[PDB]
């Protein structure tokens, strides 16, 4: 893993509406195949930078588990930011519709 | 003559393809 | 029975006594073009075959995704 700060900056630019007009102008004379190939090439460049530079270089986060800890932290961040938020919303939904625990209720006795 | 063009690094260092893995058999999956 | 529809094989013990048994090649190579590849040494694959093989250096994550 690397360039997390650059990734945050990329997301900020993407959410900026001025950049939406800039992308609208850049999309003139452009194809979906070209866009897809560009994105795939970017991702490959990132992973190739990792595969090459891990052989000789160590980041500030280097640890006896290597990049495994960074990838676990990425996963945990994603989980807590997205999935637990969705769980909160689903909890409030179920509690308003059936009551707390309403989705695990037993069938009506016959 | 002097160099003035801004030379990018993609014209020099080409990255390997690692996103999709290699096929040492050189045959498709259905085959 | 007549013997026309008999079993089309001989037991492995009798083959072993005959000196006939072969054990190998769980796999096979159907075509002679494919059989003689490792013996040709100069054209294991024709040129057309070579360029056709060059299209499958990597798996297609795009096709997988689609
Ligand atoms: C709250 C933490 C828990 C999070 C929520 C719970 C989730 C748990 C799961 C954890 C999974 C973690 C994810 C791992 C994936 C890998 C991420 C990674 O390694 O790269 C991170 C990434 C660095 O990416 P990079 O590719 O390595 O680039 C490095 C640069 O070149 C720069 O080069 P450099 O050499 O100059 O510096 C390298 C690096 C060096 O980093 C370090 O070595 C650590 C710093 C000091 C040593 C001790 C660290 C722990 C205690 C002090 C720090 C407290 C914050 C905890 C930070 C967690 C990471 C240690 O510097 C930093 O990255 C800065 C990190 C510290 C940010 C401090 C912000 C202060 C505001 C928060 C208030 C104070 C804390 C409140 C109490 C919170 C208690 C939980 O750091 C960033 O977040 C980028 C910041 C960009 C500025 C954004 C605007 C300012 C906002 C600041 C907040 C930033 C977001 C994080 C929130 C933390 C504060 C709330
Ligand atoms: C919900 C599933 C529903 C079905 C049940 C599932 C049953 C199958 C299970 C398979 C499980 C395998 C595991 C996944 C494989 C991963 C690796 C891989 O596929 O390598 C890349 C590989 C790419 O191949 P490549 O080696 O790069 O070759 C590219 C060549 O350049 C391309 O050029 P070309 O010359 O080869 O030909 C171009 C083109 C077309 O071919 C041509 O050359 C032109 C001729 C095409 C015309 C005919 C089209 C074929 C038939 C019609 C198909 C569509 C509609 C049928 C409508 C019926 C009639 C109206 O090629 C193809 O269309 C490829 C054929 C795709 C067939 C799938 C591959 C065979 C796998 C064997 C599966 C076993 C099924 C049993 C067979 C049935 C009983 C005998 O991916 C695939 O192509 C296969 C797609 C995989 C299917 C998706 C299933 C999902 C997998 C889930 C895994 C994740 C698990 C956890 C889920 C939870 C996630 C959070």
């Amino acid at each position: 893993g690397f360039h997390f700060q650059q990734y945050i900056a990329m997301a900020g630019r993407a959410i900026n509406p001025v950049q939406w007009t800039r992308a609208w102008r850049r999309m003139e004379g452009k194809s979906a195949t070209e866009v897809y190939r560009d994105a795939l090439a970017w991702t490959n460049n990132q992973f190739a930078q990792i595969s090459r530079a891990s052989q000789y270089r160590a980041w500030w986060w280097q640890n006896p588990l290597g990049m495994g800890l960074v990838l676990y932290g990425t996963y945990k961040a994603w989980h807590m930011i997205y999935m637990v938020r969705k769980q909160k919303k689903t909890a409030q939904l179920v509690a308003a519709a059936y009551g707390q625990g309403g989705q695990w209720l037993n069938p009506v006795p016959r | 003559k002097t160099l003035e063009r801004n030379v990018p690094m993609k014209e020099i260092l080409q990255p390997l393809w690692v996103v999709e893995p290699p096929n040492f058999l050189r045959q498709p999956v259905w085959k | 029975p007549s013997g026309a529809y008999r079993l089309p094989a001989v037991d492995y013990k009798r083959q072993l006594s005959r000196g006939t048994l072969v054990e190998g090649a769980d796999f096979y190579l159907p075509t002679a073009q494919e059989q003689q590849r490792l013996a040709r040494h100069f054209e294991p694959y024709s040129e057309q075959e070579q360029e056709e093989r060059r299209k499958f250096r990597f798996q297609s994550i795009s096709v997988y995704l689609a």
